[PDB]
């Protein structure tokens, strides 16, 4: 591989330049009002976000070296996790609310019809990210970790390759914290704190997932139908 | 697969 | 805040977590009926194990039932994975119950992959008991529980430093272990779903304690 | 509940 040779500073720049954009919702003020229409906005938003994520994944160092089946597999497993950590990242500057889009800011009263429980878990996750002062450099590292780690445990030395890249992102996270001026103890503590949150992200993803193939009337895109059926069967 | 065809391009 | 965890040194914490370890139970004499019976008895030991975990008692009661309600299947699984490490390709539910995948099978494979990973990492028992305490305290959802988690983190690092691992190897191994916890959370959530559908199908009677911990996922 | 019975006793 080649991504095993890039430095920590080069890893960050590669991830920052590969960052997907923050997308907007479907603007019409009437559709956030009810249940079906609101999930329609989120579904449409997630569908367009997936297209960016797929192409973002191709620019994630090491992901390209993976075989085609391994690439699809990792995306099939982590797609909702990556959407959620992005959502949680965007919602940091807005306590008590979830920023799905700059034109789609959700409060928990909207979540209390049709879901409230998952809403609060996302809020709490965004809350911890805020008071930890999560940096954009750290965030893009966490997203790449999710992409490579979530589906790796479902010749097979491609597993070893994935683990090698994961070790590099670990070095990168520590590199960023070291540059930020954190003491050695604070580094592995913050590292642990961030990675423990990934378990929470996985949790919220699984819970949100089983709502999605329970909601399955509220039309899902064929791409989204494909991503969910991988989690079912 | 669409995801497969989205990775194909 | 009154706490034994924050008063313990790194080695005292390890010693306490080792002494608090639950026993390896035996199966009785369908297959899922055996596992259900086994898991039920293991749950009784887990509850008392948690009470022996430094810091857990100092939490309020409602916080204690919450963590156990959230983590019980995660803790059962990492215990199973730990026992199965020296049996690659098989799961050692009990010394008298060693199973292959073809005897829920998707979850079996995930457990096998976790056991293989722990084995090639050469996971130590002192690291293992730290991971379980982390799972218990991180299942819910500076705060007291977060302070304890920070200390168990210091404990994992302390253990690795004694093993002779470099600072780089410590951060990497710590990351490797905590990333596996994400997969353990996954297996637990998936297992929870199937266990409830299993309840609806009325094919194997979930025990009282199991039915109770299930209703908690909510 | 069985939980906070074993948890206390
Ligand atoms: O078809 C879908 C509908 C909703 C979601 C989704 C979810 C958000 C959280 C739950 C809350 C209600 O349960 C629903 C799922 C989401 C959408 C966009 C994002 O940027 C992040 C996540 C994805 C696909
Ligand atoms: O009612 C239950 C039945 C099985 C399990 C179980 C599960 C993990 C293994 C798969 C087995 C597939 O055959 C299913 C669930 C388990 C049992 C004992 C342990 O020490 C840890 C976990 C828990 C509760």
């Amino acid at each position: 591989s080649l991504a095993l040779s890039l430095t920590a500073d080069q890893m960050v720049s590669a991830l920052l330049d590969a960052e997907p954009p923050i997308l907007y919702s479907e603007y019409d003020p009437t559709r956030p009002f009810s249940e079906a229409s609101m999930m329609g906005l989120l579904t449409n938003l997630a569908d367009r976000e997936l297209v960016h994520m797929i192409n973002w994944a191709k620019r994630v160092p090491g992901f390209v070296d993976l075989t085609l089946h391994d690439q699809v597999h990792l995306l099939e497993c982590a797609w909702l996790e990556i959407l959620m950590i992005g959502l949680v990242w965007r919602s940091m500057e807005h306590p008590g609310k979830l920023l799905f889009a700059p034109n789609l800011l959700l409060d928990r009263n909207q979540g209390k019809c049709v879901m409230v429980e998952i809403f609060d878990m996302l809020l709490a996750t965004s809350s911890r990210f805020r008071m930890m002062n999560l940096q954009g450099e750290e965030f893009v590292c966490l997203k790449s970790i999710i992409l490579l780690n979530s589906g790796v445990y479902t010749s097979l030395e491609e597993k070893d390759h994935i683990h090698r890249v994961l070790d590099k992102i670990t070095d990168t996270l520590i590199h960023l914290m070291a540059k930020a001026g954190l003491t050695l103890q604070q580094q592995h503590q913050r590292l642990a704190q961030l990675l423990l949150i990934l378990s929470h992200i996985r949790h919220m993803s699984n819970k949100g997932m089983e709502h999605l193939y329970s909601m399955k009337v509220v039309p899902l895109s064929d791409l989204l139908l494909e991503m969910l059926d991988a989690h079912r069967l | 697969k669409i995801l497969h065809r989205l990775l194909q391009d």
